[PDB]
């Protein structure tokens, strides 16, 4: 369903028109942010300066570690060299004016040795 | 849409050999020469792992890095041995260690450079270069030291870039070395850091696969090796070949991983050794069957992704896949919603009409971690072997930064089993 | 009066690249371009021989947009107007909106200010884009921003791929999905949305091709998307000009999402059975089955309906049709309208394509509605949302190329608004 | 990668005299030199022809270095890698360390910069001395100080020979031993010690031998010397590698202690599980002490011939569960075990018996330091009374050197003990 | 590695003509010429006692030094009296005198230049000498007196080297005087300061030793010389034979020697006169064996060695020695470890197909010294015939400076005997 059709647009190579059934009842863009575009870029370039001198960083501590090791070899040296100069000399010296610690012995029993056949020059 | 890839030593290298030993066959590639397949597609995306050259020939972007030449020689001789740019290749000549220290460190860093300087020159020509990923043991010194370096070298080098690793986290059962706790627990915290996506191949595992299910008496780091070779296979695939997804790796990442924490995967593969289809996803779903030695139960999954290969009908892998998360519902995360993702391509692998493989982000990996922060205070304890790196230029408390690290990541797992 | 279609990522391309395949076989184009009504609104006469589409193309990854370069059609397209950008949005609008956006958006824009330079008085946009997935959601929506710039009346219609758990998305798709739509929103004047889960499970049933492909799927729409712009292309009355849809379909300035139904949908090898008539065409129109965005208005309500017959059809017909619809279905409009029914018959009979699936048909009608239901639609991508954002899932992901924790809220700020509007329009 | 043997005095000597031997037999090297893997880790392919050892020999007086440029091997070393000092070191520290040590110290150590001056990257020391004895003791604690200054990382690995009562000591033996150990300590990254009574056990009891020579006790040794080098000789893909497996073997900077078991020793005239079996017995040491007593907390098997790992890891699971397993509080119980495909080759003459797999286990046990206490009980009791002393404050000592050496020893001792739980 | 040999005086003479007619023949030596044994060994340390001459021949290294011709023409004349060089005689044609001054002093230093100019040539001509050994009368004039000296004259011209000396300390059963203890405490105070080991031969052990156990009735001074004879022989011999040890003589020294007071030893002897190895060892360690006239037993022993001779297996030596310190335990001091060696030598002496001798360090010797400290003072109780050499030169208390030094040392054997 029971129709009426209200007509619009008859034309060239189609046809419109409504058929209104039943009654109704009752009752900016801003070009602004391309600058929000740039809020992102900054976002990241901060994001990204972090892992980075962060990653600087969790380098010369390695640049460090190696040397804290080198640097640690060396003290094991010029630690243990004197460990034997003053040992291979606090002993060429322990003996060296020590064996003739064994030569008062005999320098003695000797300006004594003669000494006695001096009295023997005593029957003159 | 182009990716090079780092083979770091004794176990780094030999799991790439494999590697590199099948993909070459699918896509039919002689030692030297280029093509020789009665297929056709395969060179849509040889791009990705293949820097072409001179003639046709077909040399694979590959850079080599080992600190004894020992292993390295062990595959210019051997497998398709030609087939590596020999100038891609960096010897040690020196010691490993079997020592993180070393590798990360001194022995180590003594290298990197002139690797860093090859990894540059085949990125920096390759022409919209992806990501690296690279291949290594986890315990162990070379592979898994100068490697945690590498990577964490070339992060910076590379940001923007992501980062891909299979890494062996070696067992008590297959090689002893009272040290490896230390290595490994070094490098997770180390990886944990610096990568976006790790797989976990646990030795553990795969060593308990060839026996607890397969019956082969004593081993190979031969046969093993091989399990790893061809769940490295269908890992890729869909970076490597089809007509489907496109997969960026990116892509991957950044579906996988919910958390920042680099979630690492579990994965594990259908028909095993040396195939109905639900026969072949009941397998690829159980835990005897999974290269992470975790029984994937305590633990449920956050994010899972499977690959199939060869002539089947995606009317039972839609049903079959929709169907393992209903005869076992909880075990997925209740609050990712459309978690669990496949994927059909249909050129087989080395025998096999039929292959599922299998890619699982699941908390069940907690238990494989915990258990090396355990070998590990069970040794830094009394302060163990300690002094093998004490000695080598490393403080004390670096290691109660990766304990108090890895400790922190087990607790992350933990806490996701949540509303 | 001149129309452009812009086509953006994978979706968009794909979608649109086979509904130009349509166009040409419909106004009779070979694929180079020359031919032996008016449809300019679609076309340049430009040089003499070829015919060129008022078309852009934009894809970040080539491959999509590399083999539209690569086949047969090859021609149809100026080398400009295809553009490419060698890195993937990776799923994830941030860096369709931002990260990535950025680089192409300043080049396309320009692009697409030529093919209008070249207008003399031209009056819109078809932009065809996914609602999850990288570049669809994040360009799209940048793309749209700027727009409504350098063009502030001009008619945007935005015909939209809301994705289904089987034909295949992604986690991370709800996040994208919503995310757009909130921009997107205040940009667009007209929106028709198109479930790849409604699609899918029309071939599936009416076609009998068991696991469709996505050009199996895209074809269908490539009829549906035709039916609409059939208007436009021909001239005879109703949506003639891209202003004529609002006035026609959207009540309220929401962008409002008219949902298609779509005519026969049969599968060629049935070609030649007895075409069917007039009314059962019609009366298929009012189907769920036979709907294009899965929900159901046994269960909405009306405010805005309309109908497009192509073919062969007659007005006391097309009216006895209707007929027997207001005595046989859920008639059911809004408290405060009409009960509408703006028809549109275009005597151009509806051409397919040769190689495809469907079959020649005689006639096909092609139902645009506003219903209030299609808010099932806005649920069901939000509580995905909604459970997800429970825990971050993947928002750091965003966070990181450079977005807001707090994007993400004031975007499903958004949604659960709209959500209330829709629901708020019921007596 | 190249690897350089030290031997000090008499017993150094001896021992190295004999298992070079061993070495090229081994390596099917004529004593000439010349012969028709790689091996190269001890000898310089020098010239066309001849291959001498990796080796300086030194003493403090002839005889024993004599009757090496004596008896056929007279060709094997160059003139110059044999020194030798005209004066003995007379069975007292002091004087190899101090007073005659003094003049040849500065010879040797040119002649050992020299075979390393011709080697691309060396890697080590293998320094072969007596625990107690004049220049054994002296020489050597002389030596490894320096050596430390020349070469800082490069390992020092030491055999030492721990004396015993019947294969002949003398009194002031204790002295000497606490004496190097202490200053050698600090310098030498690991040190395997050898029983002598141990050894001279083995061929009384398997062998029969009744009252066994040197030469008799000393190719024992040189099989075991042979077994761990072994190693760093050849490769054979299975393992090798001592600069790996110390790294089990010292868990603790504190120079540690290896104890050697070996395989059969059968005299001429067994299951891969019967010979690992043997290598856990008291019996079969090679240091008198027992680990029923003292805990493991490194182990290492060295098996060497035709062997197959299936053999090896099934022999190896029953022995964590019928016998004294042993392993500390705070270790993986580990087992860092070596197959080496090579068979074991040995000397036609002697009193062994061609075999076809030996095992060779390693152990660093805290029991060792039995060992340690039955040397210093010694040396306490002795010193409690200056005991003979005054023959070293002569050449130069001090009083509180032999203090602050005990000092050190007691240390030890309880470091040892203080793994304990 | 070399040892050059002083003779001096009536009983120093004599003890080396039969000693090196001992050894001379054990090598094999005509009365000049060289060689002539069907042994082979010999000749390995023939060098340590003989700086060999023209043609082959083989001259011992001899110092012979006498203050009268006397005894120095009895040697020339009889037993291989040819062998020495004949410019290795240093007579003094003067009186000896018996008296200890004279030969220290007045008529000795006379010669002691001629004879230190003779011990330089023959030592200064060796090529690594090792050390001095030198026999003397210890009572009595030359020998005693000039020996001290000499020795207290090599000392300094050689202080580096080690002194060793057989010392016939004398008795009153059977001497040739009644002054000897003022010549022997005068000498052993002189002993005790500059040698490094001495033998003590007691004569009173040695004459107790023909008659107590001999029955040799009227003993010569040619038997009991016979006897030091072949005990110098067996004291030596690792010294000139073996492949044992190798005896640098200092290695005997500092081995026992715990105390810097030249410990004198006392030696003994095996199957006496002119044998199961137990029956060899309960001899050999029998009081009524000892070269010294003292009991082992009020005194135990330092530190003892032992040598064996001739083929008998080191099975029962080892444990009939290991045995002596059981069925003696507390006999031998608790604190020195391991103070018993043994050492086998396999090649026979005089007549004897077995033979052990021992030397021993046992504060038992004590009582030899204090019984002439007693002879002494029983006489410098008196000035009795202090006179001879208060008119010699000499002073009253450079006695009692000996007599209070030889109580010192006799209280130092005491005192050792310890906790
Ligand atoms: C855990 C290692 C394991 C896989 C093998 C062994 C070692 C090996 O590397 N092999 C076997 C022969 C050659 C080689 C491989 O065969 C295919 C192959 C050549 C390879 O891929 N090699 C790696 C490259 C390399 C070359 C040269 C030097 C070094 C490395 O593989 C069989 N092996 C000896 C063991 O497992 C041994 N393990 C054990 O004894 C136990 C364990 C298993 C409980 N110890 C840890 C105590 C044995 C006894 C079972
Ligand atoms: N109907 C239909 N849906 C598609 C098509 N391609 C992608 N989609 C859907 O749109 C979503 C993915 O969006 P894409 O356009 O692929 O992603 P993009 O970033 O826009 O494109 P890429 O840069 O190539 O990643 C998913 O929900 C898919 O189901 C297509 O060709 N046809
Ligand atoms: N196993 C073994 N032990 C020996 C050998 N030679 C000596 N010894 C032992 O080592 C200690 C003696 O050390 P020596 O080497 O002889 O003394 P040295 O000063 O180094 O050498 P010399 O200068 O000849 O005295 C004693 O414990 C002996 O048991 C030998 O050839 N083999
Ligand atoms: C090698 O290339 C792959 C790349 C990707 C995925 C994947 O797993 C099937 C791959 O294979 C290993 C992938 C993953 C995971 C998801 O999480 C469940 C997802 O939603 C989605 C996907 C992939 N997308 C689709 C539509 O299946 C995109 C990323
Ligand atoms: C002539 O050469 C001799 C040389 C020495 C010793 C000895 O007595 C057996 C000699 O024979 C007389 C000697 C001595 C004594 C010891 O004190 C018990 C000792 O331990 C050790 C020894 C000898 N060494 C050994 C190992 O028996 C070395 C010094
Ligand atoms: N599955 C696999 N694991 C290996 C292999 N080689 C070593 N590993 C494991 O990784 C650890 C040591 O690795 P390794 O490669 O020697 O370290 P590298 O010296 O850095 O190359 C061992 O404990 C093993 O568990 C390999 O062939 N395959
Ligand atoms: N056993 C031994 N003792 C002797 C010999 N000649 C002398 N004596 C002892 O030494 C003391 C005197 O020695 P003598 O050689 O005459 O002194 P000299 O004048 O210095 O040579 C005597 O009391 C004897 O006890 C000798 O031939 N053999
Ligand atoms: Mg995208
Ligand atoms: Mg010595």
């Amino acid at each position: 369903a029971d129709m009426e059709v209200i007509e619009l647009n008859k034309c060239t190579s189609g046809q419109s028109f409504e058929v209104i059934l039943k009654p109704p009842s009752f009752d900016p863009s801003l070009e602004e942010i391309q600058k929000k575009l740039e809020a992102a870029e900054e976002r990241r370039k901060y994001q990204e300066a972090e892992l980075l001198k962060h990653l600087a960083e969790k380098r010369e501590h390695e640049r460090e570690v190696i040397q804290k090791a080198i640097e640690e070899n060396n003290n094991f040296i010029k630690m243990a060299k004197e460990k034997l100069a003053q040992k291979m000399e606090s002993n060429k010296e322990n003996r060296e004016a020590h064996l003739a610690a064994m030569l008062e012995r005999l320098q003695e029993k000797d300006k004594h040795a003669e000494e006695v056949r001096k009295n023997k020059e005593l029957k003159e | 849409r182009e990716i090079v890839h780092i083979q770091a030593g004794q176990c780094g290298n030999q799991i790439g050999a494999k590697f590199w030993e099948v993909i070459s066959d699918e896509h039919g590639i002689d030692p030297t020469g280029s093509y020789h397949g009665d297929s056709d597609l395969q060179l849509e995306r040889i791009n990705v792992y293949y820097n072409e050259a001179t003639g046709n020939k077909y040399v694979p972007r590959a850079i080599l890095v080992d600190l004894e030449p020992g292993t390295m020689d062990s595959v210019r001789s051997g497998p398709f041995g030609q087939i590596f740019r020999p100038d891609n290749f960096v010897f040690g000549q020196s010691g490993a260690g079997n020592n993180w220290a070393k590798g990360h460190y001194t022995e180590g860093a003594e290298l990197v450079d002139s690797v860093l300087d090859v990894v540059r020159k085949e990125s920096e020509s390759c022409d919209c270069l992806q990501g690296f990923q690279l291949t290594h043991s986890l315990g162990g010194g070379t592979g898994s030291g100068m490697g945690t370096l590498l990577i964490s070298k070339i992060r910076e080098e590379y940001p923007d870039r992501i980062m891909n690793t299979f890494s062996v986290m070696p067992s008590p059962k297959v090689s002893d070395t009272v040290v490896e706790p230390y290595n490994a627990t070094l490098s997770v915290h180390q990886l944990v850091e610096n990568t976006d996506e790790t797989y976990s191949i646990d030795n553990e595992a795969l060593y308990d696969i060839c026996f607890r299910t397969l019956k082969l008496t004593t081993p190979t780091y031969g046969d093993l090796n091989h399990l790893v070779s061809a769940t490295m296979s269908g890992v890729t695939t869909c970076l490597r070949f089809p007509g489907q997804l496109n997969a960026d790796l990116r892509k991957l990442a950044v579906n996988m991983v919910p958390f920042p924490r680099l979630h690492f995967f579990m994965p594990g593969f259908a028909p095993l050794t040396s195939l109905t289809v639900p026969e072949l996803t009941q397998q690829m779903f159980d835990s005897k069957n999974m290269m992470a030695a975790c029984d994937p139960r305590h633990g449920r999954y956050l994010t899972v992704a499977a690959v199939f290969r060869g002539r089947m009908s995606m009317k039972e892998v839609d049903e079959q896949m929709l169907n393992v998360q209903n005869k076992n519902s909880s075990y997925f995360v209740e609050w990712i919603p459309n978690n669990v993702k496949t994927a059909v391509c249909d050129i087989p692998p080395r025998g096999l009409k039929m292959s599922a493989t299998f890619i699982g982000n699941s908390t069940a990996i907690q238990e494989l971690f915990k258990r090396i922060s355990e070998q590990f205070t069970a040794m830094f304890r009394r302060k163990a072997f300690l002094h093998w790196y004490t000695g080598e230029g490393m403080d004390e408390m670096e290691f109660t930064e990766a304990e108090s690290n890895m400790n922190d990541l087990v607790s992350e797992y933990q806490q996701y089993q949540d509303a | 009066r001149e129309c452009i279609s812009i086509h953006v990522g994978q979706a968009g391309v794909q979608i649109g690249n086979a509904c130009w395949e349509l166009y040409c076989l419909e106004h009779g184009i070979q694929p180079d371009g020359q031919m032996p009504d008016s449809f300019n609104t679609f076309f340049s006469e430009t040089g003499a021989g070829k015919h060129v589409p008022r078309a852009v193309f934009v894809d970040l990854e080539p491959t999509v947009i590399d083999e539209v370069r690569t086949g047969t059609y090859r021609q149809l397209f100026h080398p400009e107007q295809l553009i490419s950008g060698k890195e993937d949005a990776a799923n994830n609008y941030a860096r369709g909106h931002y990260t990535i956006g950025k680089e192409i958006i300043d080049l396309v824009l320009d692009r697409v200010r030529k093919l209008a330079d070249q207008c003399t008085g031209l009056q819109g946009f078809l932009v065809f884009h996914s609602f999850g997935g990288g570049t669809g959601s994040g360009f799209t929506s940048l793309l749209m921003e700027r727009l409504s710039v350098d063009y502030g009346k001009k008619s945007k219609l935005e015909f939209s791929i809301y994705p289904a758990p089987q034909v295949s998305t992604a986690v991370v798709e709800p996040y994208n999905s919503i995310l757009t739509t909130h921009t997107t929103l205040e940009h667009s004047d007209c929106a028709f949305m198109v479930d790849n889960e409604a699609i899918y499970d029309i071939c599936r049933r009416n076609l009998d091709i068991e696991r469709p492909t996505y050009t199996n799927l895209n074809r269908l729409m490539s009829q549906i998307v035709s039916s609409i712009t059939a208007s436009l292309r021909f001239d005879g009355a109703l949506n003639v000009d891209l202003t004529e849809f609002q006035t026609n379909l959207v009540p309220y300035p929401r962008i409002h999402f008219p949902l298609a139904t779509y005519a026969p949908v049969i599968s060629a090898e049935k070609a030649y059975h007895e075409q069917l008539s007039v009314a059962e065409i019609t009366n298929a129109c009012f189907e769920p089955a036979n709907q294009m965005v899965k929900c159901d208005p046994r269960h909405g309500k009306y405010m805005a309906c309309c109908l497009l017959y192509r073919g062969d059809v007659v007005p006391k017909d097309v009216n006895a049709a209707i007929a027997t619809i207001k005595t046989k279905r859920t008639i059911q409009f809004v408290d405060w309208c009409p009960t509408g029914f703006k028809v549109g018959i275009n005597y151009q009979p509806p051409t397919v394509v040769p190689g495809g699936d469907l079959a020649k048909v005689q006639r096909a009608v092609c139902m645009l509605s506003n219903t209030t239901a299609v808010a099932e639609a806005w649920a069901r991508l939000d509580h995905k949302f909604d459970l997800m954002y429970a825990k971050r899932a993947f928002v750091h992901w965003y966070v990181g190329e450079g977005m807001e924790e707090g994007e993400f809220s004031e975007a499903r700020e958004d949604m659960a608004a709209l959500e209330k509007d829709y629901e708020e329009v019921g007596a």
